[PDB]
């Protein structure tokens, strides 16, 4: 489901 | 037909952004330095990579509008993208100015590196094309930005509004290409070229890494969901 990319892409 | 103060301002923001880069003499060096096991350089391979997807996400965050883009086209544009960037800046890194002979041992080193010899031509002539077409860095950081925000992308739903965020980055590279490079109006559209052929890269990804001439092939969690690995 692609979640460290979502992680990556949605923290900060 | 210069660059407007706009131009100007994207062409130095992408520069800086992908200036954020990791240092290519240090990969060149530890390749040309000592010959390692196709082991040693499956394992060289995941930690480059793994890095480069990690420094991929930081500089797509960067590209300007990326952020106001739905969320599951950020990740099907990333997904998308990831493996040519890595490709391009493997390309890159190929075609950066080494001593005399360094250039050819570099290709001897990649090519004896434990990558099935079925992907090695491919691999090498884009390489070498990349060369013929002595890009610039702003070259390559547009590219990868063009790259990146490729709208006949599967699985993009909203392709206008990526589109309108390649274009200014589109038109940026073609005034650059007719500013410094008026011997080849055709630099544009060969740079074009090229990212056709970086597509080429995508059908096999996940069987050049398990084709990898290595006993056991660990990938990092990172690289299994930008890889079709594991
Ligand atoms: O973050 C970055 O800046 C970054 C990340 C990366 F991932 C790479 N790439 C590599 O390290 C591997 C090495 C990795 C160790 C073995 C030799 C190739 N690599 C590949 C290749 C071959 C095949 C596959 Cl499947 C992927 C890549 N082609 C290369 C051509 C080169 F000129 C070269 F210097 C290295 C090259 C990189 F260069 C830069």
């Amino acid at each position: 489901d692609h979640q460290l990319l979502r992680y990556l892409l949605d923290k900060d | 037909m210069e660059l407007t103060p706009d131009q100007q301002t994207l062409l130095h923001f992408i520069m800086d952004s992908y200036n954020k880069q990791r240092m290519p003499q240090e990969i060149t060096n530890k390749i040309l330095k000592e010959a390692f096991s196709a082991e040693e350089n499956f394992l060289i391979l995941t930690e480059m990579a793994t890095n480069h997807v990690q420094v991929l996400v930081e500089f797509t965050k960067k590209l300007p509008g990326f952020q106001t883009l739905d969320h599951e086209d950020q990740i099907a544009l990333l997904k998308g993208s990831a493996v040519e960037a890595m490709f391009l800046r493997s390309a890159e890194i190929f075609n950066k100015k080494l001593p005399s002979g360094h250039s050819d041992l570099l290709e001897a080193r990649i090519r004896n590196s434990g990558i099935s010899d079925e992907y090695i031509t491919p691999m090498f002539s884009f390489y070498k094309s990349i060369g013929e077409l002595k890009m610039t860095q702003e070259e390559y950081a547009l590219l990868t930005a063009i790259v990146i925000l490729s709208p006949d992308r599967q699985y993009i739903k909203d392709r206008e509004a990526v589109e309108k965020l390649q274009e200014p980055l589109l038109d940026v590279l073609q005034k650059l290409c007719k500013i410094h490079q008026p011997e080849n109006p055709q630099h544009f559209a060969c740079l074009l070229g090229r990212l056709t052929e970086l597509r080429t890269f995508n059908h096999h990804h996940a069987e050049m890494l398990m084709s990898w001439r290595v006993n056991d092939h660990k990938f990092t969690p990172l690289l299994c969901e930008i890889w079709d690995v594991q």
